[PDB]
């Protein structure tokens, strides 16, 4: 019986039931589990937005920062949080998806004038 | 001459100990010390006893200790090997020089340069130059005579056609280059880049990196190109190897690294032009004797200072060893 | 692609950047809250009330 | 309080067996020149690994053809050469031999590591130096990979946030904080990862 509290490894979960897509965080280290033995559990996430279209997110980044500051790693979710998000700059994963998507409508565009 | 081998330090011929000591650190994973393969090779006296030695260097070379490999062992065996025979165990070694690491960094070079041309052999001789000199040479006074040598093996060796042949050619052609005059030197040179470049760029996918050991840029006639400048500032072999060739998914390349494919008749033109004006303007055997007889000095002292230096270094190792295995 | 790992590599760089700035941050929190002249001032006080 | 010391000892056991019968990176580490495998594990290679361990040789081996171990030798690696130009290379002036296996092949190394023309003397972890991608570079034609002769405010969207934060409490104050990059350098795509989160298998 020994924790560790060292580096944080967030790990992602999207447990549920059918029809009722919902993220869920867990902070922990990279050999532990989800549900074993962690360092710090955080709310969940909302992947979906709520009526008429207005995602509300609550940051909850008090005590992240400080683990991030005594060290804390990050996973491909978090770090696109944090990027689309407002503290760090729009992720460039989702900047690129954004120019494969002109991409595609140019496409669109070339197969409209071909066909018909 | 055998006077070169005076200062040996024998010990015990017999293999009873040193054996002993050896399967001990071979099966406990000791690290082996040069202090027993330095005496098993002392008490170097049949074929027997160099076999014995070669194993247990062969081991060395993976036991614990593969560093640890003194000057001195190499110095013994050399001169071991000079003075009694030096026929296969030698010329194996020295073929390889990596299962064993006999690396002749002194004066064992000048030693075998005259060990080799004053008792006049041939092919023996010639392949044992070219495979320790396929790395590092030229250094000890014995520069100018291993290049005689090869220089005449040289115009007695006028064949190619095979792949591992021009390997080794161009090899051993790369590392020498001040004979600021000779014609079939600087040919061949020539001919031996030139089929190089062609095989690294101009050539088959795979034969790009692993074949020859050189640099990745697309430049390879740039190299010819100095070559002839410096030599006309103020041919043969390539010219006719050029008249010969006249008549005939995963890409390892960058796309702006262009290989200069599309070029053969302006170069061969070219170069068939500088054939002409290099015979218009301009054997090296009698010109390098002549350099030859200002140096060839053998100064035997640096031999005697570095054997004096070793031993002692021996002896205060084996004094250390005993004084640790005493006191302990 | 190329665009794809010059962005990756530029967001890596400010991502590194703002972990810095985090630890500055943390650091001026943990400053705030502890030699906050605030709660020794009140520590004095109470101190003098006990007295 | 009775500890279960019949778990203990089974767990002990096992941790000094998997310690004592350490393996090199020879035993079961061979290398197959065919095949394209590793015994033991028993896992595939990558598609790039098609050719990559059939054409070219390792680091160590490489140096061990040279004589002195490569101690003043160079030698370049051919995946750097692929997607790199700058003095990416690897000038050894300290090797350390392996005593597992012949031709001096499979070891653990450590020295300079030149990275963007930065002569670094025992860096940080060393990737991508046990493959089979290198190429040999002995005394003639020394020098040639040496081909090599963000620091930004905030985002729009933090700067408006800030500028809302301080209209609340009083002024506008457009002027935004500077940051450094000084402490991690500048990681390319093609850059070799960090074995902190690679103990070993
Ligand atoms: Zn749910």
């Amino acid at each position: 019986k020994a924790y560790r509290g060292g580096h944080l490894t967030i790990r992602l979960a999207l447990g549920g039931c059918t029809n009722r897509p919902f993220y869920r965080i867990v902070a922990a280290h990279n050999k532990c589990p989800r549900d074993g033995r962690f360092v710090e559990q955080l709310g969940s996430y909302d992947p979906l937005p709520n009526s008429h279209g207005e995602k509300l997110v609550a940051l909850n980044l008090d005590r992240i920062r400080h683990w991030i500051g005594c060290g804390a790693h990050l996973s491909k979710p978090m770090e696109k949080l944090l990027g689309l998000a407002g503290f760090f700059p729009l992720h460039p994963m989702m900047i690129t998806n954004a120019e494969r998507l002109r991409r595609k409508r140019a496409r669109e565009v070339l197969l409209a004038s071909q066909k018909t | 001459d055998s006077h070169k081998w005076e200062a040996r330090e024998k010990e015990h011929y017999c293999l009873a100990d040193l054996a002993s000591l050896m399967d001990k650190t071979f099966e406990r994973k000791l690290p082996v010390s040069s202090l027993t393969i330095s005496r098993l090779i002392d008490n170097i006296s049949s074929r027997e006893e160099i076999d014995h030695a070669e194993y247990y260097l062969y081991k060395f070379r993976h036991s614990p200790n593969c560093w640890y490999l003194r000057n001195w062992t190499i110095h013994t065996w050399i001169r071991q090997c000079l003075k009694y025979d030096a026929q296969d165990k030698a010329l194996y070694t020295l073929v390889n020089k990596v299962q064993y690491g006999i690396f002749p960094d002194n004066f064992t070079f000048n030693l075998l340069m005259d060990s080799f041309i004053k008792k006049e052999n041939y092919k023996d001789a010639l392949s044992v130059v070219f495979e320790v000199m396929m790395q590092e040479a030229f250094e000890v006074p014995s520069t100018q005579l291993l290049s005689l040598y090869v220089l005449f093996h040289c115009l007695a060796k006028k064949t190619d056609f095979s792949w591992e042949e021009e390997r080794n050619f161009g090899a051993s052609l790369l590392l020498p280059g001040l004979k600021q005059k000779n014609s079939v030197g600087f040919s061949s040179q020539l001919y031996g880049y030139a089929l190089l470049g062609k095989v690294e760029l101009q050539q088959g996918l795979r034969a790009v990196y692993h074949n020859m050991p050189l640099i990745w840029k697309p430049g390879y006639l740039d190299r010819a190109l100095q070559v002839m400048e410096k030599v006309a500032a103020s041919e043969a072999l390539d010219v006719l190897g050029a008249v010969l060739k006249a008549l005939t998914k995963l890409v390892e390349q960058l796309d702006i690294e262009e290989t200069e494919q599309s070029k053969l008749p302006q170069y061969l033109e070219r170069f068939k032009a500088l054939h002409s004006k290099l015979q218009a303007l301009g054997l090296t055997t009698q010109l390098v004797k002549e350099k030859l007889s200002t140096c060839e000095a053998e100064d035997i002292a640096t031999y005697e200072q570095n054997l004096q230096q070793w031993h002692l270094d021996l002896v205060q190792l084996i004094q250390r060893e005993q004084q640790q295995r005493e006191q302990a | 692609f190329f665009v794809l790992m010059e962005r990756y590599q530029h967001y890596r760089q400010t991502v590194r950047a703002l972990r810095m700035e985090f630890v500055s941050e943390v650091q001026r929190k943990v400053h705030e809250a502890r030699a906050g002249v605030l709660a020794e001032r009140k520590a004095l006080k109470d101190a003098a009330e006990h007295r | 309080v009775r500890p279960r010391l019949i778990a203990e000892l089974a767990r002990r056991v096992r941790a000094l067996r998997e310690q004592l019968n350490r393996p090199r990176d020879s035993q079961l580490y061979a290398v197959d020149y065919e095949t394209l495998t590793r015994p033991f594990s028993g896992r595939r290679l990558p598609v790039r690994a098609w050719a990559d361990v059939r054409r070219e040789s390792r680091l160590l081996q490489l140096l061990g053809r040279l004589p002195l171990f490569g101690l003043g030798r160079l030698v370049t690696r051919k995946s750097w050469l692929w997607q790199h130009d700058e003095p990416c290379y690897w000038r050894l002036t300290r090797v350390r031999p392996d005593y597992t296996a012949q031709n001096l092949d499979h070891g653990k190394a450590w020295g300079i590591l030149t990275f963007k023309g930065k002569t670094e003397s025992e860096a940080r972890e060393i990737e991508h130096v046990m493959y089979h991608d290198w190429r040999l570079v002995p005394k003639h034609e020394e020098e040639a990979f040496t081909a090599f002769t963000a620091s930004v405010p905030y985002p729009p969207l933090l700067r408006a946030m800030i500028i809302a934060e301080r209209q609340k409490n009083g002024d506008t104050s457009t002027e935004e904080p500077m940051l450094n990059v000084q402490r991690i350098r500048m990681e390319p795509w093609d850059y070799p990862a960090k074995q902190e989160d690679k103990g070993r298998a």
